[PDB]
C-alpha cells in the first residue's frame, strides 16, 4: 500500500488520495480509508468491497467517494468542500483472509489552509544563576516542518524541540537549550532555523 | 454509531509487567474486535483479530480477551518496544469506530520541572505582538498544573501550552507555556510571574520578572 | 474487468443443476445396469435435491467465521470428488448414496456463493447480475433433461459425471483467483450455543422476515406448476407429453424475459419500483389463470397464460427482493441467506403439499385459487415491507 496524495489544499475544495494495492489480489479483498488528525486519535472514513459495493461513515457521508481502477490497480478518496477539520494524516488499510483492516498503508500528511509556504520569524529568549536556559520562539511559517540547531550543530546535549501550534493561521513552535552559567553570555549561542519549504534558514543571536 | 471508550487513557510502567487495556462497547459487538498499536513514527501494525486471536508474528506475550461488554488486551513482560500507542477497533456494525487510544510510557521517575521565564523581545513588538514564554523542562508524572498572573492574584486566559512527548534517554517532560498579548496591552502592566504546581513539591514553584 | 466471481459462480451452480437435470432421464438405464427395481427411479431425484436441504444451515454462518472463499471453494472439490467417486459404486444403493453426498454441493450457492455476489456488488449492478445469472441458471432445467436424452443414446451415462467435474474445475480455478472474501466475522469461535443466538437475532426481525416470506408465497406458484404440471395437463386434461412441454415454454419463457428486462432497467428505476413494477404481472396473471379456471374448470390455456404473465413479474421482482431482505438485517450475510433459503424451503415443502390436495378436492380452479392468496400474501407483505 503507497497513497499518493496532494499534501496541501484549499478549503472548500476538492482532494483525491489514490492508494496503489501491493498483490495480484487487489479486487478479491476490500480497501478502508482511516485518518488521523494532529491529536484526536483515529477515525474510520469508509471502505469499498472489491465488486465495488461501497460503505461510507454516516456523519462524512455528504463528501465522501471511494472508487477503484481495475486498469491501474488502485483505489481513490475523493472528498469535497473541505475545511480546518479534515487536515490529517489518511491511511490506507486492507482487509485479509483474516478479517479487516489486516495490512496498513504508509500514510500521507493531507492539509486545508491558504498561506504560502510563508517563511518563519524567529525571535530570541534570555533572561543567573547554577546553569541558565535560553530559547529560540519561531513563529509565523506554514508547512508544519523547522529544524532548530544551536553552536553550528556541536551542542544538542540538554536541547528540547517543542511541536508547533496553529494559532489563527501559521504556526509558533518553540526550541530550548540549557547551557552552565560559565559558557554563556561569554560565548555564542545562536539558533539557526531550517525552513527548508520556504528554501530559508535564519541564525539569531541571544543577547541580555 | 458505536461508540468504544477505552480506557485507561494512558498507563505507565516499567519492564517486564502485567498491565491490560480495555474498550467498552455502547452495545453489543459480539467477538468482532480488533487490537491494533501505532510505532511512533506512525507506523500501525494490528495485532489481535476477533477478540482473541493473534496475528502473524506478534511475541506471545500478547492475549485479546472479552468479559461481556468489556474486551482487554494485556501483555504479560513488557519490553522496551512495547510503550507505544494501542488502539481498538469495532466492526460489528457500520460505521467502523476506533477506540480512544492509550499512549504507554516507561517507568514512573520522578523529578521537579526546572522552570524559566522569558520575556518578550523588542524585535517581537515590531509586529505589534508580545509573547511571554515560560520553559517547564525535565519533569515527571506528566500530571501537573501551570498558571499565570499579571499581578499579585491577577490570573489571564490567553495562554498555549505545548508539551513533548517524554524525552529519550532521561524519560522526562518539558512544556512550552506562552501568553500572546498585544504590546498597548502588554506595556500598560509590569508584573509577570509564571507559578506552576506539580506533585514532587508541595511548595508551589514561582518564576517571574518585572519590566 | 475481473467479475468472473459472477460468470465463474453460475458455472458451478449451473454445473450441479444438471447433475439432477441431465441424470434423470437415463435413470431407467441407470437403475437396469444395476439391476434394481423401477422404485429406485426416483429416489435419484430424491437423493439429490435432499443433499442441497442438508447443509444449508451450517455452510453460510461457518462462512462468516472463516471466510466466504475457503467455504465456497471447498464446496467446489466436494462436488467434483464425489461426481468422480460415483464412477466406483459399484451398486445401486452406493449410488443412491452418493446421490445425496453429490447434493451437498448444492448448499454451498445460496448460503456461501451469492452472498458474496451482493456484499460484492453495487445494488443496481448486483441486481443485473443476479438476474442474468439466473437465467444462464434456467438453461439446466430447460435444455438438460433434453440434452440427458440425447446424451445417452450415444454416450455412456457415467460419462455426464465427467462432464460436471471437468465443467466445475474450469469453475474451480476461476472461483480460486476471482472469488472475493466478503466474511466480516472472520477467526470467530463456532459453537452451537453462538450460532443459535445468531438465527435466534434475525428472527426477531420483523422487516426481514416479512420479505424472506414473500420470496417464498411469491415463487410457490411457480413450484407448485413444476410440481403437478405433468398431473394436471397430462393425466388430467389428456395432452401429449409434446404438449405438456410446449406450456412450459411460456411460463419459463415469460420468467426469462422478467429477468432480461430487469437486468436492462437496473440503471433507469429505483429497487423500490422494479418490483412494483413486477407486481402488477404478478397479481393479473394470478387472477387470469383463477378467475377463468373458476368460470371453465379446464381453461388450461388460460392457466398457461395466466401463469406466464405472472412468471414475467417474478422476473422483475426477485433479484431486488431477494436483495433487499438481505440487507434489511444487519447479520452476516451467511447466516441471513441460510436464513432466507431455509424460510423458503419450508414454505414450498409445506405449500406444495397443500396444493397438490388443492388440485384433488377441487379442479384446476382451486388449485389456481391457491395461487392467488399467496400473491396476495406476498402483496400484503410488501406493503409492510416496503414502508
Amino acid at each position: 500500500l503507497k497513497e499518493s496524495g496532494p499534501g496541501l489544499v484549499a478549503p472548500s475544495q476538492s482532494l483525491s488520495i489514490t492508494c496503489t494495492v501491493s498483490g495480484f489480489s487487489f479486487s478479491i479483498y476490500g480497501l478502508h480509508w482511516v485518518r488521523q488528525p494532529p491529536g484526536k486519535g483515529l477515525e474510520w472514513l469508509g471502505m469499498i468491497w472489491g465488486g465495488g459495493r461501497t460503505d461510507y461513515n454516516s456523519a462524512l457521508k455528504s463528501r465522501l467517494s471511494i472508487s477503484k481502477d481495475n486498469s491501474k490497480s488502485q483505489v481513490f478518496l475523493k472528498m469535497k468542500s473541505l475545511q480546518t477539520d479534515d487536515t490529517a494524516m489518511y491511511y490506507c488499510a486492507r482487509n485479509s483472509g483474516y478479517g479487516n483492516l489486516a495490512y496498513w498503508g504508509q500514510g500521507t500528511l493531507v492539509t486545508v489552509s491558504a498561506a504560502k509556504t510563508t517563511p518563519p520569524s524567529v525571535y530570541p529568549l534570555a533572561p543567573t544563576g547554577s546553569s541558565v536556559t535560553l530559547g529560540c520562539l519561531v513563529k509565523g511559517y506554514f508547512p508544519e516542518s523547522v529544524t532548530v540547531t544551536w553552536n553550528s550543530g556541536s551542542l544538542s546535549s540538554s536541547v528540547h524541540t517543542f511541536p508547533a501550534l496553529l494559532q489563527s493561521g501559521l504556526y509558533t513552535m518553540s526550541s530550548s537549550v540549557t547551557v552552565p552559567s560559565s559558557t554563556w553570555p561569554s560565548q555564542t549561542v545562536t539558533c539557526s532555523v531550517a525552513h527548508p519549504a520556504s528554501s530559508t534558514t535564519v541564525d539569531k543571536k541571544l543577547e541580555p | 454509531d458505536i461508540v468504544m471508550t477505552q480506557s485507561p487513557s494512558s498507563l505507565s510502567a516499567s519492564l517486564g509487567e502485567r498491565v491490560s487495556l480495555t474498550c467498552r462497547a455502547s452495545q453489543d459487538i459480539g467477538y468482532s474486535l480488533n487490537w491494533l498499536q501505532q510505532e511512533p513514527d506512525g507506523t500501525i501494525k494490528r495485532l489481535i483479530y476477533a477478540t482473541s486471536n493473534l496475528d502473524s508474528g506478534v511475541p506471545k506475550r500478547f492475549s485479546g480477551s472479552r468479559s461481556g461488554s468489556d474486551y482487554s488486551l494485556t501483555i504479560s513482560s513488557l519490553e522496551s518496544e512495547d510503550f507505544v500507542d494501542y488502539y481498538c477497533l469495532q466492526y460489528a456494525s457500520s460505521p467502523y469506530t476506533f477506540g480512544g487510544g492509550t499512549k504507554l510510557e516507561i517507568k514512573r521517575a520522578d523529578a521537579a520541572p526546572t522552570v524559566s521565564i522569558f520575556p518578550p523581545s523588542s524585535e517581537q513588538l515590531t509586529s505589534g505582538g508580545a509573547s511571554v514564554v515560560c520553559f517547564l523542562n525535565n519533569f515527571y508524572p506528566k500530571d501537573i498544573n501551570v498558571k499565570w498572573k499579571i499581578d499579585g492574584s491577577e490570573r489571564q486566559n490567553g495562554v498555549l501550552n505545548s508539551w513533548t512527548d517524554q524525552d529519550s534517554k532521561d524519560s522526562t517532560y518539558s512544556m512550552s507555556s506562552t501568553l500572546t498579548l498585544t504590546k498597548d496591552e502588554y506595556e500598560r502592566h509590569n508584573s509577570y510571574t509564571c507559578e506552576a504546581t506539580h506533585k514532587t513539591s508541595t511548595s508551589p514553584i514561582v518564576k517571574s520578572f518585572n519590566r | 474487468q475481473a467479475l468472473l466471481f459472477p460468470l465463474c459462480l453460475v458455472l458451478y451452480e449451473f454445473s450441479t443443476y444438471i447433475g439432477n437435470d441431465m441424470i434423470q432421464p437415463g435413470m431407467l438405464a441407470v437403475v437396469e445396469q444395476y439391476q434394481a427395481g423401477i422404485d429406485w427411479v426416483p429416489t435419484s431425484m430424491t437423493a439429490y435435491l435432499a443433499g442441497g436441504m442438508f447443509l444449508q444451515w451450517l455452510l453460510g454462518p461457518l462462512s462468516d467465521r472463516i471466510g466466504r472463499r475457503p467455504v465456497m471453494l471447498a464446496g467446489v472439490v466436494w462436488f467434483i470428488v464425489t461426481c468422480l467417486a460415483i464412477l466406483l459404486a459399484q451398486n445401486i444403493e452406493q449410488f443412491t448414496l452418493l446421490r445425496f453426498l453429490q447434493g451437498i454441493s448444492l448448499c454451498f450457492i445460496g448460503a456461501v456463493g451469492y452472498a458474496a455476489i451482493q456484499e460484492s456488488f453495487e445494488e443496481a449492478v448486483c441486481i443485473k447480475i443476479t438476474a442474468l445469472m439466473a437465467n444462464v441458471a434456467l438453461i439446466a432445467p430447460l435444455l438438460g433433461p433434453l440434452v440427458g436424452a440425447a446424451w445417452i443414446h450415444v454416450l455412456p451415462w457415467e460419462g455426464m459425471f465427467v462432464l460436471f467435474a471437468a465443467l466445475a474445475a474450469i469453475s474451480f480455478f476461476g472461483l480460486q483467483r476471482a472469488m472475493p472474501e466478503t466474511a466480516t466475522r472472520i477467526g470467530e469461535k463456532l459453537s452451537l450455543k453462538e450460532l443459535g443466538r445468531d438465527y435466534k437475532l434475525v428472527l426477531k426481525n420483523g422487516r426481514f422476515v416479512a420479505g424472506a416470506l414473500a420470496l417464498g408465497f411469491v415463487s410457490l406458484p411457480l413450484l407448485a406448476w413444476i410440481a403437478q404440471s405433468p398431473i394436471i395437463i397430462i393425466t388430467g386434461e389428456q395432452l401429449s407429453s409434446y404438449e405438456y412441454g410446449l406450456l412450459q415454454v411460456p411460463i419459463f419463457g415469460a420468467l426469462i424475459a422478467g429477468n432480461l428486462l430487469l437486468a436492462r432497467l437496473t440503471s433507469r428505476r429505483t429497487v423500490r419500483s422494479l418490483i412494483i413494477m413486477g407486481g402488477w404481472p404478478i397479481m393479473i396473471g394470478l387472477l387470469v389463470a383463477a378467475a377463468a379456471t373458476v368460470i371453465s374448470s379446464h381453461a388450461y390455456l388460460w392457466m398457461t397464460a395466466g401463469l406466464s404473465i405472472y412468471a414475467f413479474g417474478i422476473g422483475l421482482a426477485n433479484a431486488g427482493l431477494v436483495r433487499l431482505t438481505l440487507f434489511a438485517s444487519d447479520m452476516s450475510k451467511g447466516t441471513v441467506s441460510a436464513a432466507m433459503g431455509m424460510l423458503q424451503m419450508l414454505i414450498f415443502t409445506v405449500g406444495i403439499e397443500i396444493s397438490k390436495h388443492a388440485w384433488l378436492n377441487g379442479g384446476n380452479g382451486l388449485f389456481n385459487l391457491f395461487n392467488l392468496v399467496n400473491g396476495i400474501l406476498w402483496l400484503s407483505l410488501m406493503v409492510i415491507f416496503l414502508k
